[PDB]
């Protein structure tokens, strides 16, 4: 996921990264959470 | 509000000369996208692009100040902006990182030793790092060094405003604008480095072309070097010149640095290639400076004609510029790989360029706690 999905030039829909963030939280995927926060999404704007 | 009323900006209002492509003007923008005076006929206006950049993505989140200024602004107002509005104290050391605009890859721990050298030389003296701004080549290595640093910083980079990607994303007046660190592979518009602290993005009016920042950066560095610090040990905020790789232009930059009053020492690194390797091969095989015999001369000529793919007359002209650089051989410090990192070079340049007596250099080294230097 790091080396091809999050490669340069990849267009991202609005709100899809937070849905993937939630899906990574519910499935207990720590490294995907680390990668996701690393790729722009903050816990302040996501967690409701 | 002082930034808009003190700094100016320029925008492309021309006769739209097509040259090659009918959409591409002299400034390179689209033919309908419009809204020096020679062929661009540009007009001056208050700025509309300054404030804060919140770097979204790219690992750690870092906020960088930015301001769009004209390329012909006096350096005193920019330095007053840096000291007053950005709350930056006067530094004790200036580092000028120059290199090739093309992306390149070096040896792994040549990169690591260079990065740790620039990083620890940045913390211990409280220096200011001056880069090219955009995330290409040597400045990409500087940004990777700053990412690996992850501690504690003033690494203000000067880039052309028109060469930046998502120029409409950075439009505002003292407003935090989110930026994407993600760049399209095909887009010629380069991206801003994520791990920089300040930006001196300069507009000459044109977009997608370089040369809008070299004179302003050089004048600002000269004006900073005229700012003799209160310590005043033979110099004021001494200026070093780190060169990694580079092209044909960095030889002229080295010639401008060496043939200057006061002289600027120039330090180079080995193993990256291109202009730095020919500079190192000249420096090892030099004898008494400009006294170079014929065999290393045509070896230098064939390596210039091979590495830089130049014609024989351009290689001869570049060798002439190399010998004009080589007349001042004492200022050039060459770092060779193979327990010494970059750290033990910038300093040398500060010591020799300061040109004070050896008690003063000894007291400065005692202040820095650098017994090896």
């Amino acid at each position: 996921a790091r080396s091809q999905i999050f490669i340069y030039g990849q267009q991202w829909p609005v709100g899809s990264l937070e849905q993937a963030m939630l899906d990574a939280l519910v499935l207990d995927r720590v490294d995907f959470v680390k990668l996701l926060i690393e790729n722009g999404v903050s816990m302040h704007r996501f967690l409701t | 509000s002082w930034i808009e009323r003190a700094f100016y900006k320029r925008e492309c209002v021309h006769i739209i000369p097509s040259t090659k492509d009918p959409h591409r003007c002299c400034c390179g923008r689209l033919i309908g996208q419009h809204v020096w005076s020679i062929s661009k006929h540009t007009q001056l206006s208050p700025t509309d692009a300054f404030g804060t950049i919140e770097f979204q993505g790219g690992g750690h989140s870092n906020k960088a100040m930015y301001v769009r200024v004209s390329f012909d602004t006096k350096p005193d107002l920019l330095l007053h902006l840096m000291t007053k509005e950005w709350q930056l104290e006067l530094p004790k050391l200036l580092i000028s990182v120059h290199g090739g605009l093309q992306n390149f890859e070096l040896q792994p721990k040549l990169k690591q030793v260079f990065g740790k050298g620039l990083i620890k030389a940045a913390m211990t003296t409280g220096a200011w790092i001056f880069t090219g701004g955009v995330n290409t080549g040597v400045i990409r290595h500087v940004g990777d060094a700053l990412k690996d640093h992850a501690s504690k910083i003033c690494t203000i980079g000067i880039a052309p405003w028109g060469i930046v990607e998502n120029q409409e994303d950075l439009i505002g007046r003292d407003v935090v604008r989110p930026y994407q660190t993600m760049s399209n592979p095909m887009s010629k518009l380069t991206v801003l480095n994520s791990m920089h602290s300040h930006f001196i993005l300069a507009d000459n009016g044109t977009t997608g072309k370089y040369g809008a920042e070299v004179k302003l950066r050089r004048q600002l560095e000269k004006h900073i070097s005229l700012q003799k610090i209160n310590t005043r040990i033979g110099q004021g905020v001494p200026v070093v010149a780190l060169i990694v790789e580079g092209g044909p232009n960095v030889i002229s930059i080295v010639l401008e640095y060496l043939r200057d009053t006061p002289p600027v020492p120039v330090v180079v690194c080995d193993g990256s290639g291109r202009a730095s390797d020919i500079l190192a091969f000249g420096h090892k095989y030099s004898e008494e400076g400009g006294l170079i015999n014929e065999s290393l001369r045509d070896q230098l000529l064939v390596t210039i004609q091979k590495t830089f793919t130049y014609t024989r007359t351009q290689a001869q002209h570049l060798f002439i510029i190399l010998m004009e650089c080589m007349k001042k051989k004492e200022l050039i410090t060459v770092f060779r790989m193979g327990h010494q990192d970059i750290d033990l070079a910038i300093l040398t340049a500060l010591l020799k360029g300061a040109n004070a007596s050896a008690p003063d250099q000894l007291s400065l080294a005692l202040a820095w706690n650098r017994v090896d230097i």
